[PDB]
């Protein structure tokens, strides 16, 4: 039951990724943000070292 | 009957005015009023930017 817990999943993730994603290329250069294009993005959506 | 047919993460709270209790269930149950049991109708913001 807790699968239905939010209502709008989908918006949910979204806007969650958009947010983090934004946030994150918000601290790059349009250079850096298009050099590393998919490295900062996908480190934007789940930052840490592992 | 007046039944209320609750949504799934959802909780509506009810009191029974002629037996003198409180309850309120989440969940998605249907909640059926006794004949004195009212709703908590809740004006709630909306819009775009906010109501």
């Amino acid at each position: 039951a807790k699968l239905f817990s939010v209502p709008d999943f989908v918006g949910d993730a979204c806007k969650a990724i958009a947010s983090r994603v934004r946030g994150a290329v918000a601290s790059v250069t349009f250079d850096d943000f298009h050099k590393n294009s998919a490295r900062i993005i996908r480190m934007a959506v789940f930052g840490f070292e592992m | 009957v007046v039944s209320y047919r609750v949504p799934h993460n959802a909780a509506v709270q009810v009191y029974d005015y002629r037996a003198k209790r409180a309850r309120v269930v989440f969940g998605p149950e249907l909640v059926t009023l006794d004949p004195e049991e009212q709703f908590t109708v809740l004006s709630l913001s909306a819009g775009r930017p906010k109501r």
